[PDB]
């Protein structure tokens, strides 16, 4: 399916604190009114997503059904995988190159081949209830931005604050999620039945590289912010830094139709050498 | 963080993800303690002309 | 170029693409470029939103049309050979000009500024020359110039004329425009709203002004005293006291109308000049751009001193922008050509703001030519140029 | 061009004319009055014998001259534009 | 329009910024001064026949 | 290779605004000779001289 997203997806950019001021900066965020991808957290598990610049993951749900993340150039034990796996008492992030099934296992804890684990890290769960995430992969770190919120996408303005950094420095091309189920059967593959679970929805945004004005609060906290690049009047607001414009003419921006085609053009032929007098000869 | 300034005690509330503070013009305004947490204000030394 | 007529009113926009024909991009072509989002009218209006080559826009009131401009109405006065046209009444108005004078004094520290006291930076910045002192040189000058500024304007009148404790001048009421002996700062009314409407380092620093607020307050009110005292007299010479209804016609004779006129409409008169000095402070408030030339040079003046300062984070192609980190992470040798771009970068910031204040602080010298000027002429006398 | 533009004015050229048009029509039939308020028209004769006052020549002088004083300020507007046009 | 020296211009500050806020000043300022000029006259009067 | 260029354009495109301002300021006084002489000359008579 698909779903507009609306002013959501912004997050703190870089842990620097700020008070009644707007700020410009350009980031890759997720585009205000872009659509994405809607997923069920019933059953079939969820095919490979590749990992292009970074996802904006939401989640409504209400009984863990999904748990954990994998991510990595392949599912395969030829390269090391990294592995996110939360659970009721602690999360587990690992680095180890672990061999995963055709499909992802359906929690019964762990199936894999052997691990030569590099880096491994463990600290307290990541836990109507709207669940948004943002993973991001740029500078030899993969980096999480996390928030938990009351309540489909609310039209409520809610920015999203730097939960981890880690420093593993894996190239992530692609990316899966992990289900669990109460009292479910577990086998290295299975058909698209799938096992009974709570009803609950996973949405999925790409990010892309964006100039947004960011607004703070007397409190230091971000309340509102501009797509720079959504609409004529959203750019207006930030080339005079200002929400409110008044009565005018504003010069925003420039346009220039971009080339269609490339073309090369030499001298009409291609005039030779001997070599068929080198190669041929009668006798050497 | 490098800089040089006379440190005093801080009325600021930090959120807890925050490291550095600053005012309009990139100007670092304030910077909580690596060891105790506590908002620190910094302003630069007195200078002038004469 | 976007035609907003205010977020306050609405969100709806009109774009305009200026250099273009929409052949090649409602719809509309203009000389100026082809506007979208507005529609054309017949009718002219005073236009507001001016797009160009005689064509305006404007709200519609819920729809943004444009439009030619007009020029006025058209008035056809009846000329004839043998036919002339007098008044019979006449009523006299009051008209509020102002004008700038004078602009922040500011003195900036070079060294400072371009690397903030750094041994390995000085010692390099010494090789540049004496860039330094001629920037120096050239915002001295400025900063004298604004304070004699001031003085040209408003140090006109050498004695502090005191106005007399019986305040009637014959039915006039001075009130609005004489000081206020309960407030401490001793301003007029008017003089309090002005004050009021208009509202607002790295070795950059603000330099206070010569004369106080008071003492030029002072100076105004020792002109108004004699102007109302005095007349014409002490701006020649003497002060000599006159009555002020004698003064004033005096005043009428000199625009050509027998003084009669002005001792059988004497009662007339002071309620028309009444009514309009309390109209005038009503029409200073309500405008919301009326005070548009005093508000502009301080922000102008703000906003060059913010751009300076934020300019030091600028990079300009070196591998950093904070000095410590370049002279830590790298060797010496590599650090010098690190080095000198920071220093060249900051040293061209400097140099334009330098050039642009001296470009600003000439227009405000014309300025406050004309304001002295406006002074002698209008104040302490009479002037038959007309408007 | 390479990045430059030439932004129209906003004032046409016949929006100008127009506007000078009515100055010199207004001084035609109304003199200095027009520009202290309401414009009163009053005969051009009159009006020039104003003028005469104004530089301290009695206004006989103009009415006994009028045809003279006429005939010589349309020789004089008439070798304006010759002049100008002949002029480099 | 090259890629690879936007990326190098966009650090040397906000030069080009200051650069268009002048010369919009001095294209109103133009349009200021014809109008100062010629546009004294309130009424348009109009030319007995 | 290219800082070179870069600075290079960008100070002769500062030359020519700077070269701009001082024109610009020069024509306003121009300018406002002329609407001082369309005031006084035009709607009105002038006593003074030349
Ligand atoms: C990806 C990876 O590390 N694979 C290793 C492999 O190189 C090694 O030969 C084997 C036995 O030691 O264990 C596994
Ligand atoms: C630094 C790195 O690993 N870069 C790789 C690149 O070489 C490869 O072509 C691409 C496709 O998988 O993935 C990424
Ligand atoms: C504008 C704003 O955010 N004000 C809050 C205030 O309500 C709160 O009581 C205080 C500490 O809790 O922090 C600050
Ligand atoms: C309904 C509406 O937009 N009303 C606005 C008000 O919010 C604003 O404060 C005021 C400015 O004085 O202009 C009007
Ligand atoms: C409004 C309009 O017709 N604009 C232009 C017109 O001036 C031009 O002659 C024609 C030829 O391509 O293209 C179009
Ligand atoms: C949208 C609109 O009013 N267009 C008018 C048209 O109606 C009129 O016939 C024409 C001639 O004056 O001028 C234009
Ligand atoms: C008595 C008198 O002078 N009447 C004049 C007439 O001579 C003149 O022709 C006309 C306009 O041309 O105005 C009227
Ligand atoms: C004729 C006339 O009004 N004379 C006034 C008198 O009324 C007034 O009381 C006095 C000062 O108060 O000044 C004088
Ligand atoms: C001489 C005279 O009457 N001046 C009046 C004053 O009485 C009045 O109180 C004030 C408004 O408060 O306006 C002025």
């Amino acid at each position: 399916a698909y779903t507009n997203s609306f002013t959501r997806g912004v997050y703190y950019p870089d842990k620097v604190f700020r008070s009644s001021v707007l700020h410009s900066t350009q980031d890759l965020f997720l585009p205000f009114f872009s659509n994405v991808t809607w997923f069920h957290a019933i059953h079939v598990d969820n095919p490979v997503l590749p990992f292009n610049d970074g996802v904006y993951f939401a989640s409504t749900e209400k009984s863990n059904i999904i748990r954990g993340w994998i991510f990595g150039t392949t599912l395969d034990s030829k390269t090391q995988s990294l592995l996110i796996v939360n659970n009721a008492t602690n999360v587990v992030i690992k680095v180890c190159e672990f061999q995963f099934c055709n499909d992802p296992f359906l929690d019964f804890r762990v199936y894999s081949s052997a691990n030569n684990c590099t880096f491994e890290y463990v600290s307290q769960p990541f836990l109507k209830n709207l669940r948004e995430f943002v993973f991001k992969n740029i500078d030899g770190y993969f980096k999480i931005y996390s928030k938990h919120t009351p309540i489909d996408l609310p039209q409520g303005f809610s920015a999203l604050e730097p939960l981890v950094d880690l420093p593993i420095g894996i190239n992530i091309t692609r990316f899966q999620t992990l289900l669990a189920l109460h009292r479910s059967y577990l086998t290295p593959g299975d058909s698209s039945s799938g096992w009974t679970a709570g009803a609950a929805a996973y949405y999925v945004g790409y990010l892309q590289p964006r100039t947004f004005l960011l607004k703070y609060n007397e409190n230091g906290t971000i309340t509102d912010a501009v797509d720079c690049a959504l609409d004529p009047l959203s750019e207006t607001k930030c080339t005079l830094k200002s929400f409110t414009v008044e009565k005018g003419i504003y010069q925003t921006s420039n346009f220039r139709v971009q080339p269609t085609e490339s073309i090369v053009r030499f001298p009409n032929i291609t005039n030779l050498c001997p070599f068929d007098e080198v190669f041929n000869a009668t006798r050497f | 963080l490098t800089g040089t300034g006379v440190l005093t005690e801080s009325n600021k509330k930090f959120l807890p993800f925050q490291q550095f503070g600053r005012d309009i013009a990139d100007t670092t305004d304030a910077v909580r303690d690596p060891q105790t947490l506590e908002i620190l204000d910094i302003t630069p030394c007195s200078f002038g002309g004469v | 170029s976007v035609i907003t007529p205010g977020t306050n009113t609405s969100n709806q926009v009109a774009v305009l693409y200026q250099g273009v024909n929409c052949t090649e991009v409602n719809v509309f072509q203009t000389r100026a470029g082809c506007l979208i989002g507005a529609e054309y009218v017949n009718s002219s209006y005073e236009c507001d939103i001016p797009i160009g080559a005689g064509i305006c826009a404007s709200y519609q009131t819920q729809s943004i049309i444009a439009y030619t401009m007009s020029l006025g109405a058209e008035n056809s006065v009846a000329y004839s050979n043998n036919s002339i046209a007098i008044p019979t009444n006449f009523t006299i108005s009051v008209t509020t000009e102002i004008l700038p004078v004078s602009m922040t004094k500011t003195s900036v520290d070079c060294t400072m500024y371009i690397c903030g006291d750094s041994t390995e930076c000085s010692n390099l910045l010494l090789q540049y020359g004496s860039f330094c002192t001629q920037l120096k040189r050239a915002l001295t000058g400025i900063a004298v110039e604004q304070d004699k500024n001031t003085q040209e304007v408003f140090a006109q009148v050498k004695q502090i004329y005191k106005t007399p404790p019986i305040k009637y001048f014959g039915g006039f009421n001075f009130s609005q425009i004489l000081p206020d002996p309960s407030k401490p700062s001793k301003r007029s009314p008017i003089e309090d709203l002005l004050f009021n409407k208009v509202t607002l380092f790295n070795g950059l620093t603000v330099l206070p002004p010569l004369l106080t607020d008071e003492m030029i307050a002072q100076y105004t009110s020792a002109l108004l005293a004699g102007t109302i005292t005095s007349g014409w007299t002490f701006g020649a010479g003497p002060a000599l006291q006159i009555p002020f209804p004698m003064q004033m016609a005096y005043r009428f004779n000199g625009i050509g109308v027998t003084q009669n006129v002005l001792y059988e409409n004497q009662k007339l008169i002071a309620n028309q000049f009444n009514s309009a000095i309390g109209k005038i402070q009503d029409s200073l408030s309500s405008t919301p751009s009326a005070l548009g030339k005093l508000q502009d040079v301080v922000n102008h003046n703000a906003q060059a001193l913010n751009t300076l300062v934020k300019q030091l984070s600028s990079k300009f192609g070196a591998i950093s922008s904070v000095l410590n980190d370049i002279l830590s992470r790298l060797d010496p040798p590599e650090a010098e050509v690190q080095i000198d771009r920071l220093i060249t970068g900051r040293l061209q910031s400097l140099q334009t703001y330098v050039t642009q204040q001296l470009i600003r602080a000439a227009e405000i010298r014309a300025s406050a030519n004309l304001a002295a000027t406006k002074m002698s002429e209008c104040v302490l006398g009479q002037s038959k140029r007309v408007d």
